[PDB]
């Protein structure tokens, strides 16, 4: 929704939506997890919720940093040295459900 | 209360009026109460809530716009609703339990009454995914030195 | 400086240093990848940039023959192939994009070691394709195809080198080229990866190789569809592989079958060396008017000479005959009126009519009807499915016994799935052809009673549509009473019984 | 000489630049993502007081 969190509650709650731009660079964690800490009238409840959306955030940066990692070192091992009746159910009683009088 | 529809399939079709006449498919719910003070976040001043239930479809209709059974479930429990706790809800002779109930379930029990209870389940959830980005962060280190 | 290197046919040696070269190769790149990308297209971000824009046409058209007339050193052409494959991925760069195919494909003439770069290259980044309706077909042939793909077309006529046995091993250098590239393409392509598919790509792949199967002047089209259609089915035959990868391998044979039947049914329905002399001087003519015809002709040519040594495999009277053949083919060969492009188009039509894969359709079928009896249901159900679509086609197909044993036993098959695809066939069928129903109507409305949620619903369309359709039928009464029977039986086909 | 250098890695020099800086890069990324694993495991312990 709105705000400078909306991205924490969107991962806590929908998720899917959440593309692979968003997640990236969209929020610096050492700011966002320190704002939400003394942020004025902050419910329990809600904070439980805002922590494992910033813990999905975390995970998420986390593969795919590994990803792109992984890219990069299968790249680098490249060089260039140049040197009939088959399955039917048995006759009809198995989907022909008798009409009713 | 969420609790009531985790009966077997035989239950949900023996829970329709089965009088006379025909036999109904399509039975339906609905509750309207007043958030006046604001309680209840949703600004209106009378707030529907109604379940649709058949033999395979169960929705929910909160003021005509159908829901997905989870933000109702989040939106209750903002209201102050326990959609799981028995307590508040006294069934017929069954209120002598509450009083020789074993000590841990009324730990429980208060526990929730602290407003601490969902936190409890987001924190043991998260803990997984705590670990598994470490096994992550051990594979990422590896890959950097090669 | 790459005017003056070039523009005579000879000059003395030693007149162009290799430094020169260097520079105005590194001077494009850096110009053009930091300057006229960001400019063109919002994807990698006044007159001034236009007249940028054209200098670098000119320089791109005159390096690729430059570096067609005289040997070089590998180290450039790194640089130069990175520089020309780069093109291909921004918008509005179009006569920039087939400069950069003629060098490219000079670069792949000639040096026979950077084939297998250059097809690395256009490998992994397939994904930053453009994939926008708009601008997305900017390669002429109405009648527009891909870019990448006239690309691909292009590099594979390429190699064929014209100088004995040459002319064998360089048409099996062709054909492994082929096979690899499309093996690699196909097997990268099925699999769901990460993030991202490859199956829509695949898909105008194929529906450009069919829009481009038979024309005077793109060759080796006709042979990339025998070994796609070859690896297709020996791809999803066995039981070894993934399942996605075999659906979709189903649907892209299911598709080729269709386009191929249909074009056949609307299409057709020493005289051989005047027909194959004539296409080839059209050829010659337009070598003169336009570019890059050579490599087709000498396509045209190894083929023949190919095929003549088949039909020597498949006499004393024919292996004389066939000599001439070959004699003839040498002379013209050694060689190197009033034909246009409906008559050469004829010409070419009536030669493929002789090659063995004009005859492949029956096959295809046969193939798919192997498939039906299997022990597994996505597959089956993409079989049916295919089948439905060819049948619609050409809707004189639903005579051959086999596929009327095939349809019904699938119409009594034991998962509603395949149950409900069989009914959507015969129904489409049905609706098609407005008599000559008849006969399948018992078969059809036995189907209500069928104990799952489609196959009701489908029925249920099905009858919708002809009861509006072909009224004066003789069965509108007994339709009307089943269908106002099932209108308690559920809640979405209550739904669709009262709408209807 | 050119007998005694014959299976020279040619295009080592792009190999080079593009996976130094492509390091570099990545060595950021880590450190950021190491920063944020403390900041996390701070707020919880916040919480749970």
């Amino acid at each position: 929704k709105r705000g400078p969190l909306a991205k924490i509650w969107l991962a806590a709650h929908w998720d899917k939506k959440l593309t692979k731009a968003h997640v990236f660079e969209c929020n610096l964690e050492s700011s966002v997890e320190s704002i939400i800490s003394p942020k004025v009238k902050m419910a329990l409840r809600t904070s439980g919720h805002l922590l494992l959306g910033v813990v999905r955030i975390y995970h998420r940066k986390a593969k795919y940093l590994l990803a792109d990692c992984n890219e990069a070192f299968i790249k680098i091992k490249m060089a260039f040295r140049p040197g009939i009746l088959q399955e039917n159910d048995f006759g009809d009683f198995g989907m022909d459900d008798r009409e009713i009088m | 209360s969420d609790e009531f529809s985790h009966l077997r399939p035989e239950q949900r079709l023996a829970l329709l009026h089965e009088g006379t006449g025909p036999r109904v498919i399509s039975a339906f719910v609905e509750i309207i109460f007043d958030n006046s003070d604001n309680r209840l976040p949703i600004d209106k001043e009378e707030v529907s809530l109604r379940r649709v239930i058949g033999a395979k479809k169960d929705q929910y209709f909160l003021d005509k716009k159908m829901v997905t059974k989870n933000d109702v479930m989040n939106l209750l429990e903002s209201a102050g609703f326990s959609r799981s706790n028995p307590y508040y809800i006294v069934k017929q002779g069954k209120i002598n339990q509450m009083a020789t109930a074993p000590d841990s379930q009324r730990l429980k029990l208060l526990r929730e009454v602290a407003g601490t209870r969902v936190y409890d389940e987001r924190k043991e959830e998260s803990i997984s995914l705590m670990k598994e980005t470490e096994g992550k962060r051990e594979k990422i280190n590896e890959l950097l030195k090669y | 400086t790459t005017i003056n290197i070039m523009t005579s046919p000879n000059m003395p040696k030693a007149v162009y240093i290799e430094d020169v070269i260097e520079r105005v190769i590194q001077y494009t790149k850096f110009h053009l990848q930091n300057t006229l990308y960001p400019q063109y297209d919002p994807v990698y971000r006044q007159r001034v940039i236009v007249m940028l824009y054209n200098k670098v046409c000119d320089i791109v058209s005159s390096l690729s023959e430059l570096l067609e007339i005289q040997l070089l050193t590998d180290t450039t052409i790194l640089q130069v192939s990175s520089m020309g494959i780069t093109p291909f991925f921004v918008e509005n760069v179009s006569e920039l994009q087939l400069c950069a195919i003629k060098l490219v494909t000079a670069v792949f003439s000639r040096y026979e070691k950077h084939r297998q770069l250059i097809l690395e290259e256009i490998f992994t980044s397939l994904a930053r394709l453009p994939t926008s309706k708009r601008s997305l077909r900017n390669f002429r042939l109405p009648m527009y195809i891909q870019m990448v793909t006239a690309l691909v077309l292009q590099l594979i006529q390429c190699v064929v080198h014209l100088p004995d046995v040459v002319i064998t091993n360089s048409y099996e250098t062709a054909m492994r080229t082929a096979q690899n590239f499309l093996s690699i393409f196909l097997k990268k392509c099925g699999s769901k990866q990460g993030e991202e598919d490859y199956r829509p790509l695949f898909e105008n792949f194929v529906q450009d190789l069919l829009s481009t199967v038979n024309k005077p002047e793109w060759p080796a089209a006709e042979l990339l569809l025998s070994l796609l259609g070859r690896l297709l089915v020996h791809q999803f035959s066995n039981k070894s592989t993934e399942m996605a990868l075999r659906v979709a391998s189903l649907d892209y044979l299911g598709t080729v079958a269709a386009r191929l039947r249909k074009d056949a049914v609307t299409s057709k329905m020493d005289e051989i060396q005047q027909l194959q002399k004539a296409l080839l001087d059209y050829l010659d003519e337009n070598t003169e008017t336009d570019p890059s015809l050579v490599f087709s002709r000498k396509f045209y040519i190894a083929q023949w000479f190919r095929d003549t040594t088949l039909e020597t495999e498949k006499k004393e009277i024919e292996t004389t005959g066939q000599i001439m053949h070959r004699a003839e083919n040498r002379k013209k060969f050694l060689r190197s009126d009033t034909v246009d492009y409906d008559d050469a188009c004829l010409i070419v039509r009536y030669l493929a009519s002789m090659r063995p894969f004009a005859q492949s359709f029956d096959i295809y079928l046969t193939q798919i009807l192997r498939v039906l009896g299997e022990n597994a249901i996505a597959v089956r159900t993409k079989a049916m499915k295919c089948l439905s679509e060819v049948v619609a086609v050409d809707p004189s197909i639903l005579a051959r016994l086999d596929m009327q044993r095939g349809v019904h036993g699938r119409l009594m098959d034991n998962s509603t799935s395949v149950r409900e695809a069989a009914v959507e066939l015969l129904g489409r069928f049905v609706l098609c052809r407005p008599q000559l129903a008849e006969q399948y109507y018992d078969m059809l409305i036995e189907r209500i009673l069928d104990t799952g949620i489609s196959v009701r619903k489908r029925v249920i369309k099905i009858l919708r549509d002809i009861c509006i359709e072909q009224p004066t039928f003789p069965k509108i009464t007994e339709m009307c009473v089943k269908m106002i029977r099932r209108v308690n039986d559920e809640e979405g086909i209550k739904k669709l019984v009262n709408e209807t | 000489e050119l007998k005694k250098y014959s299976h020279v890695n040619k295009k080592a020099l792009d190999q080079f630049v593009n996976f130094s800086e492509q390091k570099e890069k990545l060595i950021k990324r880590q450190e950021e993502l190491d920063r944020g694993y403390k900041s996390i495991m701070e707020l919880m312990n916040v919480l749970e007081l």
